[PDB]
């Protein structure tokens, strides 16, 4: 089957990329260092930015369940690519360290 | 003594538990390079005494969408095993995400 193009990221609860899987190069055309330290919202279409902020805020409330969101991500060629980001929190219960968010980011079609 | 993140590695799998991605943290912990795990099933590395339980957990993951494994043993590259526990999550099915936390040093 045709494998979907995806990459994994880790974010703090504000949305900042704190880890970027190198499969990002094939997905969106950036090197990981171009994403690290930036907010995901800095790559998001203006119409979708608030949804994306809202999403990151709610995923922390949903008891580790998956929260997905579709949005337009600006590729390295400055083109809007539809992304489905499926996010969940990870908190290690041997600790009280703050949870972070794990995402899997897939190029998808905006169609049925 | 290690901090929490240095004992955590994320792995991604197809629905048959073959590795499709793994964090490089695994190398320092268990010995493997991520590249060498790709295409191998996680089942190849579970201790025999945990294999039936890990099958059951995989079935539970596939039915429910998320699972916590309980404690199990994973085979290290240079023999022996480490104790670890895994939070698994299915992404839609597209893949399984596993957050793996090492509980022990390598034991023979």
């Amino acid at each position: 089957v045709c494998q979907p193009t995806r990459f994994i990221s880790r974010h703090n609860i504000e949305g900042i990329f704190t880890f970027v899987d190198h499969r990002c190069v094939a997905t969106v055309g950036y090197q990981p260092q171009e994403l690290l330290g930036k907010n995901i919202v800095e790559f998001c279409h203006p119409e979708d930015q608030q949804l994306l902020r809202d999403s990151f805020q709610q995923v922390v409330k949903l008891k580790g369940q998956v929260l997905s969101v579709m949005f337009r991500f600006r590729s390295k060629n400055q083109e809007w690519l539809w992304m489905r980001t499926s996010s969940f929190t990870f908190q290690n219960p041997y600790s009280d360290e703050i949870e972070y968010i794990i995402c899997t980011n897939t190029n998808v079609k905006n169609s049925s | 003594f290690k901090g929490l993140d240095s004992k955590t590695f994320l792995s991604e799998h197809s629905m048959d538990m073959k590795f499709t991605y793994c964090d490089d943290r695994i190398t320092e912990l268990i010995g493997y390079h991520p590249e060498e795990l790709l295409g191998r099933s996680a089942y190849e590395f579970y201790h025999a005494l945990d294999s039936e339980n890990m099958t059951k957990s995989h079935q539970n993951l596939c039915t429910k969408g998320q699972v916590v494994s309980g404690q199990y043993r994973m085979l290290a590259k240079h023999g022996g095993y480490v104790w670890l526990e895994t939070q698994g999550t299915v992404i839609y099915p597209q893949c399984i995400m596993c957050v793996n936390y090492v509980l022990s040093e390598i034991e023979k």
